[PDB]
């Protein structure tokens, strides 16, 4: 299976996925959810 | 409209993942989301309806990375000269993969094959639209990918 690139039985794509999981396991930073509610506020008196 | 909000909210931890995973500088992957918030959200209006918000977004926030880079490239060259290069990845929460160490092996790759093989093997898009995000053939990001996956291996020491 060549035309397999990422290899879908293989670790390494195993441990891309884990990784990208890991680090959304993290908490979204409150000023990044301030700045999207400011920016809607600002939407809202136009 | 609540909709282009909400919408944001759905694709904000994975873009966040994507710039930490781009960065070479821990302290700097927070702002990069930021100032790509801002930018999307003043042109949100340009965004062609039907088409890949995400690939959208992630374009715009890899555009200012690299934007980034460059202006940074030249304060180093016109003072010290030296690029600092900085890893810290609180330890897994849910499993047991070493983040420290496969981000630390993410920065051993190039630019290219490190942005292809998150935006394939993690970021969820297809060739074609990670070609679009890179600006280039979908010849080019299979080969990055190939590349970037052995190097991988090598790095990681899996033989999978």
């Amino acid at each position: 299976f060549g035309d397999d690139l990422l290899g879908v039985n293989s670790e390494i794509a195993r441990k891309l996925r884990q990784f990208y999981l890991e680090i959304q396991e993290e908490a979204l930073p409150a000023r990044l959810l301030e700045l999207l509610e400011r920016l809607e506020q600002a939407e809202r008196f136009g | 409209v609540k909709d282009f909000k909400q919408e944001l909210l759905l694709v904000l931890p994975a873009l966040r993942a994507f710039a930490i995973s781009l960065s070479s500088k821990h302290d700097k992957a927070e702002d990069l989301v930021q100032d790509t918030l801002m930018k999307a959200w003043a042109k949100q209006d340009s965004f062609e309806m039907g088409s890949n918000l995400k690939a959208w977004l992630f374009t715009i926030l890899r555009n200012e990375f690299y934007s980034q880079m460059r202006k940074r490239g030249r304060e180093v060259q016109d003072s010290d000269g030296v690029f600092i290069e900085s890893v810290a990845i609180h330890p897994a929460q849910y499993g047991s993969l070493d983040l420290q160490d496969f981000k630390k092996a993410l920065n051993m790759l190039s630019a290219d094959q490190r942005e292809a093989i998150i935006l394939i093997g993690a970021s969820g898009f297809s060739y074609e639209d990670a070609a679009a995000i890179c600006g280039c053939a979908i010849g080019t990001i299979k080969s990055r990918v190939s590349r970037a996956r052995n190097r991988l291996q090598e790095l990681l020491k899996v033989d999978r």
